[PDB]
DNA sequence: GGCCAGTGCCT
DNA sequence: TAGGCACTGGCC
């Protein structure tokens, strides 16, 4: 259920998606990133219908992260109506993420 | 003989005030100090020693003390003071001759820590005096709640300064006696502290007189400077800078920026077990922050718009734009294009020089073309660095008289070769390389306008012809009776060697021999036949087998050194000891040493012959030495007629040198006239 | 600062 | 493991 984005599909998949979208900027060589990966699989599976999770590998798609000023990874950006609602950096826990969404959803 | 030293307010270029001086007289064994109001008496004491036909010893006096006294006497006393060359001894010049196997700080211009090997103690103390006096002065003020500035330590005369001056003379005297205790250069039956100048130069080894004459002449050359076209180089800079901007634009579009981990402190540890993962990038673990802001009164809290969550680790990262100057960035991008590195540096890292970049093949067409843009970018940075942005760039060194006054260590290499620096005028791009014509054209006598008539000067470029091969011919003459020499100046030495070696092209020979003379590596030798390191060693063996005279020469030199050494040095043409690092390097050291010494005596004799013809040396005269780059000299001349006399005189002097050292191969020179270095070479 | 790995420019 | 300078990058 997780959507895999690219630099070129970003604008339409996220910015013009009318609905809440949780984006995850990651990289294969980051420890914390591989930590939250399993978590996200579960979240996308639970919030089906209410939310959409999408990942963007910053090494294969280097032109998007800069536009949002990424300073650390994994970075989670909650988009809603093409605008960034909330932001959070770090390998959150299955519980911590659950609170973050419900509170901003 | 007297030993002296002076303290003034600045370097030669801008000195204006005499602070103090100290003289130690061997005939009375006493130290006399002279304060500022004693300048006139100081000078009279020196001229007296000259009236007795005595000697004055200064440490680095050829480049500073002597020229400074002339200048200060005119400025402060409106007096003409000119110490004759024959009456001056310089312990720095002597040290560089006798301790040629060692490096030096060059009077504190170079950082001790960077120079390899050991340093002569007395010489080290003399070179560190300024920096030492400066630290004493600072603490002095720093203690009196005062503030330190630039180099205020040199603005005024004071007692600490005088004390250091006295110390410099006791050390210079110690160095002197240590240097004069060397039997190879100074016969033991003679007390050199109790002889007149003529005995001193005549009874010591010939290299002593030669090095002192070279130092004196080269100091004058540094003072003359090399006329430089500032505007031309500024216009060249603009052009290079624009090309750089454009190459960067194209390369940043072809290669995109990426993210790199940066700023991590804590180590990442496997959450499952606990096994630290040293390979993974460092992370960071915030201690503050949460989904909701801490409560402050059932009722839902106020969300925390903070980006971090206590206990939730992340990897700090930075954005990095492709830098064409970074060999790492280049290495990173070419692999990610299909490049498989072959050669690596002996420290974990793929080699990425122009040599290999030329052989890199990737599938992407645009990526493959970018490589040529990268090689161009690197070369442009090299040129921009040398002419305008480097710490030693030409535009940073040009003086108000429109000239660059580069430094020269007359005896900076073991072989007797000179070294150039600040900036190194011996490494200006040649006309055959990119932008070389414009760089070379900016240096030249045409950029100097005569002081009286305003007319540009003319330049004479004079080169010793195939000097190294002739030296080789000379040394093999005792084994072949001059046949090799006879062939060089009569037959065709290059095809002769082409047959000696198994080379397909004559030019291959011109390249082979040249590499052989400076002792090129087996690899480069192979790279001429196409092969590498294999055909290399092979050729060198085939060449010698068909050139017995060279093999005999190499065998007798080795007999001189090895019996485990019998002696670790070779005798130069002037009698000096030339340290030999390795037996296999003996021949190369011998040849390189001969050319260096011949070139040194040659430029010395040329100037002495011009001055005997009535020509005056300097911009206020008829000619000016501007550059000496090993086998070649660039001479500025007030007129074309004078340039013709210089060229002709140089040939006469070169012949005088060959005769003087009974050279078994005729020596020659070739001269060219023109307005600048691009045309005169 | 300085310190240093890698390279290139001149003979 | 030609011999000398000197430049830029990357680091503690
Ligand atoms: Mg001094």
């Amino acid at each position: 259920k997780i959507i895999h984005l690219t630099d070129d599909s970003f604008d339409t998949d996220v910015l013009k998606a009318d609905g809440a979208i949780l984006v995850d900027f990651w990289a294969e060589w980051c420890g914390p990133c591989k930590m939250i990966a399993p978590i996200l699989d579960e979240i996308a599976d639970e919030y089906q219908g209410k939310l959409t999770v999408a990942k963007l590998n910053i090494d294969q798609n280097p032109g998007t992260a800069p536009k949002y000023g990424i300073r650390g990874i994994p970075t989670l950006l909650l988009f809603k109506n093409g605008e960034v609602a909330a932001t959070k950096v770090g390998a959150l826990s299955k519980g911590q993420l659950k609170e973050f969404l419900d509170a901003n959803l | 003989m007297i030993v002296s030293d002076i303290e003034a307010n600045a370097l030669l270029e801008s000195v204006t005030k005499f602070h103090c001086g100290v003289i130690y007289d061997y005939s009375t064994a006493e130290y006399v100090s002279y304060r500022p109001s004693d300048f006139g008496a100081y000078l009279d004491a020196l001229e007296a020693e000259v009236a007795r036909g005595g000697l004055i010893v200064f440490h680095n006096g050829h480049k500073y003390d002597v020229p400074a006294l002339t200048k200060l006497a005119k400025l402060q006393l409106n007096r003409e003071f000119h110490l004759p060359r024959e009456n001056c001894i310089d312990t720095l010049v002597l040290s560089r001759l006798i301790h040629s196997n060692l490096k030096d700080t060059d009077m504190g211009l170079l950082r001790s820590g960077k120079l390899p090997g050991a340093l002569e103690a007395w010489g080290y103390r003399l070179g560190e005096m300024k920096g030492e006096y400066k630290d004493d002065f600072k603490r002095m003020l720093e203690e009196q709640g005062e503030e330190y500035v630039d180099g205020m330590e040199w603005w005024n005369f004071n007692e600490e300064m005088m004390d250091y001056n006295v110390q410099d003379v006791v050390v210079t005297k110690a160095l002197l006696e240590k240097l004069l205790s060397d039997k190879h250069y100074f016969p033991p039956e003679i007390d050199f502290t109790d002889v007149g100048y003529t005995t001193f130069w005549s009874e010591s080894l010939e290299a002593v007189d030669i090095e002192h004459r070279a130092a004196w002449l080269l100091a004058k050359q540094e003072r003359n400077g090399f006329p430089f076209d500032t505007k031309a180089i500024e216009e060249l800079y603009v052009e290079l800078a624009a090309r750089r901007s454009e190459l960067l634009r194209k390369l940043t579009e072809t290669f995109g920026s990426w993210y790199q981990p940066k700023g991590g402190t804590e180590m990442f540890c496997h959450p499952r077990t606990g096994k630290p993962l040293p390979k993974y990038p460092r992370i960071k673990t915030p201690k503050v922050g949460g989904i909701f802001k801490k409560p402050k009164n059932r009722e839902p809290c106020e969300l925390d718009t903070r980006e971090y969550v206590a206990g939730a680790p992340y990897t700090p990262v930075e954005h990095v734009v492709f830098n064409p100057s970074s060999r790492d960035h280049i290495q990173k991008k070419l692999q990610e294009a299909g490049w498989v590195p072959t050669k690596y540096t002996d420290k974990g890292a793929p080699v990425v020089d122009d040599e290999v970049l030329e052989g890199v093949r990737v599938d992407d067409p645009e990526k493959q073309a970018a490589i040529d843009l990268i090689k161009e970018y690197l070369m442009i940075q090299k040129r921009i660095g040398q002419s305008a942005e480097g710490d030693k760039a030409w535009l940073r060194y040009v003086a108000e008289d429109g000239k660059i006054h580069g430094s020269v260590n007359p005896n900076g290499a073991v072989t007797g070769r000179a070294t150039h620096a600040f900036p190194n005028l011996a490494q200006i791009p040649g006309v055959r390389s990119p932008y070389g014509e414009q760089c070379r054209a900016a240096f030249g006598a045409e950029h100097h306008l005569d002081g009286i008539t305003g007319k540009p000067w003319v330049q004479a470029g004079i080169d010793a012809s195939g000097l190294e091969l002739r030296c080789l011919a000379h040394f093999m003459a005792r084994f072949d009776n001059g046949e090799y020499a006879h062939e060089i100046l009569n037959g065709d030495i290059h095809t002769k060697n082409q047959i000696a070696a198994e080379l397909p092209t004559r030019d291959n020979a011109k390249t082979f021999i040249y590499g052989f003379l400076y002792g090129a590596g087996d690899e480069k030798i192979g790279q001429i036949v196409g092969a590498g390191k294999e055909r290399g060693k092979e050729l060198k063996k085939k060449f010698l087998e068909n050139t017995p005279a060279i093999a005999a020469l190499r065998e007798s030199i080795q007999q001189t050194l090895v019996e485990k050494w019998k002696r670790r040095w070779i005798k130069g043409l002037d009698g000096r000891k030339v340290h030999v690092r390795s037996p296999h390097a003996a021949l190369n050291t011998l040849l390189q040493s001969a050319g260096a010494l011949i070139c040194k005596l040659w430029i010395i004799k040329t100037e002495e012959m011009l001055v005997e013809k009535g020509l005056k040396h300097g911009w206020d005269g008829d000619f000016a030495y501007m550059a000496w780059v090993h086998d070649e000299i660039q001479v500025g001349c007030r007129t074309e007629e004078i340039a013709q006399v210089v060229i002709e005189t140089a040939q006469e002097a070169m012949r005088w040198v060959g005769d003087h050292w009974n050279f078994r191969c005729l020596l020659d020179t070739e001269g060219k006239m023109g307005p600048n270095w691009a045309i005169c070479h």
